[PDB]
Formats: structure tokens, sequence, C-alpha cells
């Protein structure tokens, strides 16, 4: 908001009696600048969690489970997906004005998708160093062990615990 | 008609007093070289290629400005490298050998008492 | 250690930008004594010596109004930056706790890295925490099974995962390679070798067989 | 959330969903983000002595 232009707007005998109240006007927009100096490091903090930008293989066959419903659409734009697709279709004045963010979102549905990639085909390696492929299946047994159920309750389960993946 | 606020790009004076120029959300056509029409605004003084870096100084909508190519240019910020795994359905990679890093966090915990 | 050194002697600014806000707002509250609000002066001794003293009301109560205005922004603002200044403190007492006085399992929260230990230096009006980690370096790749069969069983291993280096099979620890002999004590047994997908054929090696016999 | 349920696994008792975490994927909204955790739930107890 512009101060001078909300109150006195436009006149001149307005501006120079608001003259007279010192740095009130100051202090208004140097608040509303640092509220949005942090509404792009809240972004940058939630999102920008990623060194590389990974991509998924081509043949996309990660021992069965399905990720079709949340990996990219090649087919748009936006290059967002399916899931992303839907929750996007559900949410000049007086000295007023609304600034951009400095990503767009596009550049946010790419930082996802790249996210979403390495937990794919690395697991947890890649948020502590270098990215280290393993296969998805043996994953989701390391993933059994850590809470607490022995690894071949996954390997003799292994279609069954894909089909209630894929039903919820 | 038009109103919006301006903004000064600057490199640091301790580097150089070329200075761009953003008039935010303005029609670049209604200002009054370089003139390049943002999602943000008219920028004047920069010129726009296609390379893409890292974000240097944010202008908005994906755009950076940086004095590198001197003077100050425009571009869309960098996500960040690009990593390919090789993913396969019986592959593994496995670490040799390690390093012992150490890293800084600061954090503030007072202020100054005032009466 | 020695590089921190060199790159903190050669940083702080989130304890330099609460030092410049304080100071900025004590600045703008002691030049506001300095605007008329509306009135002939900014100085009492202005008002009460071209005034009598029923003319001279309505002059100070115009600084009387702004110069509480004035004031209560500001005893606003610093309890909107108060409450901030808390909740970094009360995160740095909990790394504190989680980070220097134990070893913590969660991503990210004392460096990055796996955490191995913490250690605080104290500064101006905060805590610097220097994290400690290991990294993995040096990535080779194999090829795995989830399980190995042999004699129609099936076994996977203990704490570890196979590997092969082309024509042979170990186990080994999943963080660093360290590649050994899959025996019946690195090994478990469970079911029979088809209903796993990517068994492999390979022999699990039974210490007691031979050294008895 | 973002460095400890899907950067990770979590042990912490109702952090990423009601179960035992397994694992967790994020989605971009509107100016904010959707978590879609995983967690494993035990089924069809019988009682012993
Ligand atoms: C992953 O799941 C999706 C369902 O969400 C599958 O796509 C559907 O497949 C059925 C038949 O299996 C078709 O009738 C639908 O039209 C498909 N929906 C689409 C294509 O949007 C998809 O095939 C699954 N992936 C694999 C590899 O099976
Ligand atoms: C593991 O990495 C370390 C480096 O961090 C290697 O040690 C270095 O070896 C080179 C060549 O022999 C020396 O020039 C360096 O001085 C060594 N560094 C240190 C800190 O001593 C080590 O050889 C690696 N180990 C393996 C098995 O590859
Ligand atoms: C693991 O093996 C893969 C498979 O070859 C290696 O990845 C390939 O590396 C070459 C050369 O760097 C690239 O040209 C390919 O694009 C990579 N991907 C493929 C072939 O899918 C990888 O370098 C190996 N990793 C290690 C640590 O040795
Ligand atoms: C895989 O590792 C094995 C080590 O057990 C290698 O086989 C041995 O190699 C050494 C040196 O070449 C020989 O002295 C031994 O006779 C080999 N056999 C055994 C049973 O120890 C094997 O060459 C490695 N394969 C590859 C592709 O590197
Ligand atoms: C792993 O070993 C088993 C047993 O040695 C193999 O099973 C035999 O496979 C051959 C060829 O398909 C058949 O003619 C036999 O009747 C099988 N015997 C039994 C008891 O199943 C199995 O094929 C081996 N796997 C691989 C990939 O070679
Ligand atoms: C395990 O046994 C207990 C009883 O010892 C079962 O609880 C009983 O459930 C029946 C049927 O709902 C009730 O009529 C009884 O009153 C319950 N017992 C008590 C002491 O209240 C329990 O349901 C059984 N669970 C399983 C999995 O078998
Ligand atoms: C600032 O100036 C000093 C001396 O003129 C120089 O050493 C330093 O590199 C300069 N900083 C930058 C960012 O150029
Ligand atoms: C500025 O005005 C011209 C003339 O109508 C128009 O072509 C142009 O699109 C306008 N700028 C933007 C950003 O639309
Ligand atoms: C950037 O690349 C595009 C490709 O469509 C081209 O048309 C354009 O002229 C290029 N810009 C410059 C400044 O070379
Ligand atoms: C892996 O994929 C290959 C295709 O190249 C297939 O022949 C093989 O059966 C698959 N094995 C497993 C364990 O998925």
């Amino acid at each position: 908001v512009d101060c001078t232009m909300y109150i006195c707007g436009d006149s001149t005998e307005c501006s120079n009696l608001l003259l007279q109240y010192g740095s009130f006007c100051t202090q208004l927009k140097r608040a509303l600048t640092g509220i949005a100096v942090e509404q792009d490091k809240n972004t940058q903090e939630v999102f920008a969690q990623v060194k590389q930008i990974y991509k998924t293989p081509p043949i996309k066959y990660f021992g069965g489970f399905n990720f079709s419903q949340i990996l990219p659409d090649p087919s748009k734009p936006s290059k967002r997906s399916p899931i992303e697709d839907l929750l996007f279709n559900k949410v000049k004045f007086n000295g007023l004005t609304v600034l951009p963010p400095l990503l767009t979102d596009e550049m946010i549905a790419q930082y996802t998708s790249a996210l979403l990639a390495g937990t794919i085909t690395s697991g947890w390696t890649f948020g502590a160093g270098p990215a280290l492929q393993i296969p998805f299946p043996m994953q989701m047994a390391y993933r059994f062990n850590g809470i607490g159920v022995t690894q071949n309750v996954l390997y003799e389960n292994q279609k069954l615990i894909a089909n209630q993946f894929n039903s919820a | 008609c038009s109103f919006g606020g301006v903004s000064v790009i600057t490199p640091g004076t301790n580097t150089s007093n070329q200075v761009a120029v953003l008039y935010q959300g303005v029609n670049c056509t209604e200002v009054p070289s370089n003139v390049f029409q943002t999602r943000a605004g008219c920028l004047i003084g920069a010129e726009y290629v296609n390379n893409s870096y890292e974000c240097d100084i944010p202008i908005g909508a994906g755009i950076c400005a940086s004095y590198q190519t001197q003077s100050i240019i425009a571009y869309t910020m960098s996500l960040g490298a690009e990593n390919s795994v090789a993913y396969s359905n019986n592959s593994i990679a496995i670490p040799t050998n390690f390093t012992i890093s150490v890293t800084t966090e600061i954090l503030p915990v007072s202020m100054t008492k005032t009466s | 250690i020695g590089k921190i050194q060199d790159s903190l002697s050669s940083a702080l600014g989130k304890l330099q930008d609460v030092v410049n806000h304080n100071a900025q707002a004590l600045n703008t509250l002691v030049k506001q004594l300095s605007s008329k609000f509306g009135a002939i002066s900014s100085v009492l001794n202005d008002i009460l010596s071209r005034l009598d003293p029923p003319e001279a009301e309505v002059q100070i109560d115009r600084l009387i109004t702004g110069r509480l205005q004035s004031l209560q922004t500001y005893v606003t603002q610093q309890l909107i930056r108060a409450a901030e200044i808390r909740a970094s403190a009360n995160l740095a007492a909990t790394k504190m706790s989680e980070c220097v006085l134990g070893q913590s399992k969660r991503v990210d929260f004392c460096g990055k890295g796996y955490h191995l230990m913490s250690f605080p230096q104290s500064a101006p009006h905060g805590v610097v925490f220097l994290h400690v980690t290991y990294v993995p370096a040096q990535e080779k790749n194999f090829t795995t099974a989830p399980a190995i069969c042999h004699d129609g069983k099936a076994h996977f291993p203990r704490e570890g995962v196979f590997v092969s280096n082309g024509t042979h099979w170990f186990v080994t620890q999943r963080n660093f390679y360290e590649p050994q002999i899959i025996t019946t004590d690195n090994t478990f047994v469970s079911g029979n070798c088809d209903v796993v997908i990517g068994i492999v054929n390979n022999t699990v090696y039974d210490p007691l067989q031979p050294e008895l016999d």
C-alpha cells in the first residue's frame, strides 16, 4: 500500500498536512515489505530442499507399484500431475498493489517432481548425500524393518501389498 | 491510469555504478537501449539472455538479474543441476568411503531490554 | 574444524538483523519528538511562551495525542518482534537438548548428513552450533537379489544386502562396502524359493559341516 | 515434515499420519503443500496365552 496515495490521494492540500505527522508512513511500508520478503523465504524453505533435479527412468516400472497419478503429466504446459491438477481446480485501486511470487508454480511443480523421483529411485540416500539407486521392492523391505516387521513378510506378500497401495 | 512502484537494481557501488530500473506492473509502452517486458513490470537497462543461471537478484515471476555479461542482465533462475539416477530392477550403489563434515548454525536467543 | 575458523575469520547476518531492527525502531521513536502533528511548534517551551493558558491547552493536546500514538506503535511492534525471538530461542533450546546432549535420528535437524555430534559456542545474542556429520562417498554399483535359494530354501540377510561383483555373491552392510561370504551365521531362512521374485541360486556355506568333519 | 517424512522414515508417533510411517509423497497446492502419508496398520488379531 502506498500510504500517501491511500490517505490524501491526488489532492495536494492533504499531502502538506500529512507531512506533519513524521515517519508514520515510512514505518508502514517497511512493515509491509518485510512481510512480502518473508513469503518467498517460506516457499524456498519448504520446496527447494534438493540439490539436483532428479528424473525417473523411462521404462517406469518399479516392481509393480504404480505411481502414475502422482508423477508429472508430459502432455501439459504446466507439467503437473493428475492430483496436482485436481488440487488447483478446487482452490488496480487506491494505492494497493499485488506483487508476484519469485517462483512460478511451474517451478514449484518441478521441485516436487524431483523430490518424488529422488524418493522412488533412491529411498532416503539422496537426503543425506549423493543419490544411490536401489530397487523399489528392496527399499520397501528396508522400511518394513524400520517399523519392526521382518523383511520376508514383504517379499512373500509383495503383490497384495502393491494392490493395497494402488487401491488406496 | 497508471501508477506503480519504481525499483533500482544495482550490483553494488563497490563493483560498478551502472543501474537497472523496474517499473512495477506497468506496461512498458507508457514509461516516459534495453526495454524488456516482464510479468512483474517493465525493466530498463538490462539485456535479456537465453542462458539460465542460479538466481542472483530476484526480480519476480521466475526472472532474476545479475551483473555478468559488464552490466546488468535478466533471465530465469536455475532450480539446480541435473542428476540422473541409473535405476534398474536389480542394481544397487554402495559407498566405499566417507567424509567427516562440520557445519554451523546460528540462532538468536535474546534481544535488548529497554524501558 | 580448521576451515570453520578461516570462513569466519575472513555470515552472522541473522544476529546482525535483530540488532539493526531494534536500533532502527529506537531511532524512529526519538525522531518523532520533533514533529508538530498539527501544532505551532514541537517545543513545549514555545507553546508556553507565545500563548495564554486557554490557547496552549489546545496546542499541547495535539502533541500529546501524536506522541501517545507513536509510543504505542513502538510498544506493539516490540511485542510482535519478541514473539518471534521467543520461538527461535525455543528451537535453540531443543537443539541443545537433542544435538548436544544426544545423537539425533531426525533428518536434517542437526546438520546435513548423518548426525554424529554437536558442539555449542556462544555468540553476542545467540548461539552457534557446530554439527559434525558423516557423509558417504565414492559409490560403486553392484547387482543385487532379495534372497538366495539353496537346498530348496530361501535365505535373507540378517543385517545387510546381498551383492555380486560380477561372478561372486557376498553380504555387505548397507552404508559401507565390506563384503563377506554368505553363511548360515549372517542369513536366516523362511520358506521355499518359489514365492519370492528375484531369487538367485547360490551356495550358503555351513561352518560346522566341514570343520567337524 | 518435508525433511523428516519425505527425506526419511520417522519414528515420531503421529507426525506422519496414523499407523507406522512407511513413506510420504509431496504434492504442490496453491499457496500450500499436500503430504500423502503411507502407513502400515495391523489387522485381524488373535488372542493367545
Ligand atoms: C496405474 O493406474 C492407472 C489407474 O489410475 C492405470 O490407468 C488406467 O488403467 C485402466 C485399466 O487398467 C484404464 O481403464 C484407465 O483408462 C486408465 N486410466 C488412465 C490411463 O488415465 C494405469 O494403467 C496403471 N499403470 C500401469 C503400469 O498399469
Ligand atoms: C578415502 O578417502 C581419503 C580421502 O578423504 C583417501 O585418503 C587420501 O589419499 C590420498 C591419496 O593416497 C592422499 O593424497 C590424501 O592425503 C588422503 N587424505 C587424507 C585425509 O589422509 C583414502 O585413500 C580413501 N580410501 C579409499 C579406500 O579409497
Ligand atoms: C552405475 O552404472 C550406470 C549404468 O551404466 C552408470 O550410469 C551411466 O553412466 C554413463 C557414464 O557416466 C552415462 O553415459 C549413462 O547415461 C548413465 N546411465 C545409464 C547408462 O542409464 C553409472 O555411472 C554407474 N555408477 C557408478 C557409481 O559407477
Ligand atoms: C570377485 O571377487 C572375487 C574375490 O573372492 C574374485 O575372485 C578371486 O580373485 C582372486 C584375485 O583375482 C583370485 O586369487 C581368487 O582365486 C579368485 N577366487 C576366489 C574364490 O577367491 C573375482 O575375480 C571377482 N570378480 C570380479 C569380476 O572382479
Ligand atoms: C535354481 O536351481 C534349481 C534347482 O537346482 C533349478 O530348478 C531346476 O531347473 C531346471 C531348468 O529349468 C529344471 O529342469 C529342473 O526340473 C529344476 N529342478 C527343480 C528341483 O526345480 C532352477 O531352474 C535354478 N534357477 C535358475 C535361474 O537357473
Ligand atoms: C480375545 O478374548 C477376549 C475374551 O477374553 C475377547 O473379548 C471378549 O469378547 C466377547 C465377544 O465380543 C465378549 O462377549 C466378552 O465379554 C469379551 N471379554 C471380556 C472379558 O470383556 C476378545 O474379543 C478376543 N479377541 C480376539 C481377537 O479373539
Ligand atoms: C569492496 O571493496 C574492497 C576494497 O575496495 C574489495 O577488497 C572488495 O573485494 C570489494 N567487495 C566486492 C564485493 O567487490
Ligand atoms: C501493452 O500495450 C500494448 C498495446 O495494446 C499491448 O499489445 C501489450 O500486450 C501490452 N502489454 C502487455 C504486457 O500485455
Ligand atoms: C532465444 O531462443 C529463442 C528460441 O525460440 C530465439 O527465438 C531467440 O531469438 C533467442 N534469444 C536471443 C537473444 O538470442
Ligand atoms: C527385471 O526386468 C527384466 C526385464 O529386463 C525381467 O526380465 C526380469 O524378470 C525382471 N526381474 C525382476 C526381479 O523384476
